[PDB]
């Protein structure tokens, strides 16, 4: 935090970081082109979606019902399946959430990473990011406390903002 | 005795303040290690 201060200054103050450039080039030559890293993703994605979670913090098990039913479309297996579909592809997942109330948030949608950018800004963690379809821009904002962007990361040990994605290392 | 006083120095060493407006605020970086960087456009379009 203290090292917020130099590190966002050089990376560049509020401008969107745009990172891997081979992305999607490595999706469509490496899981839709080979059947290897078609089945390994696909292996990991539905086995992850497969394993039951459970409510601990609460003194006793138990948003269960947030988890089961996400959304209109896709289903509790649907949506992991797309999660980690994003982090064993580009190594970071996104997760939108829509909250006309005020707590425990109505959707979840998974925001594909490659259309997707990180913002650092004046100090510490990103301030916004970018959902970049076409040439249209979104700039969700992270100057608050509920956050509306998860960002899960795979580890990288060079870069700040993004994860490494073991495709990338397979390449 | 006037050996036996000695100015005090600065703390640090400063300098002129030079501005740091640069176009690279408005400007588009890219993190690009390869020895150039290439850029596409289109200078004309289709027709209909």
């Amino acid at each position: 935090s203290v090292t917020g201060r130099i590190v966002a200054m050089a990376s560049g103050a509020g401008r969107p970081v745009w990172g891997p450039r081979d992305t999607v080039s490595l999706m469509r030559t490496g899981f839709a082109g080979n059947p290897v890293g078609f089945r390994s993703v696909k292996l990991i994605a539905e086995a992850t979606a497969a394993v039951p979670l459970i409510c601990q913090d609460a003194e006793r098990r138990y948003v269960l019902d947030l988890l089961r039913r996400p959304n209109a479309g896709q289903g509790r297996a649907e949506l992991f399946e797309a999660l980690i579909g994003q982090i064993l592809l580009s190594g970071n997942g996104y997760l939108e959430a829509v909250c006309p109330e005020p707590g425990v948030p109505r959707e979840l949608h998974v925001l594909r990473s490659d259309r997707m950018a990180v913002v650092p800004g004046a100090d510490g963690w990103p301030v916004g990011y970018d959902y970049t379809v076409g040439g249209r821009k979104h700039r969700f904002d992270m100057t608050g406390h509920p956050d509306p962007i998860c960002h899960i990361k795979s580890f990288h040990p060079t870069d700040d903002h993004y994860g490494l994605s073991p495709m990338q290392a397979a390449a | 005795g006037g050996y036996l006083v000695d100015p005090q120095t600065s703390e640090t060493i400063r300098g002129v303040l030079r501005s740091t407006a640069s176009l690279r605020q408005i400007a588009s970086v890219v993190n690009v290690e390869a020895t150039s960087f290439d850029v596409l456009v289109d200078k004309t379009d289709m027709g209909s």
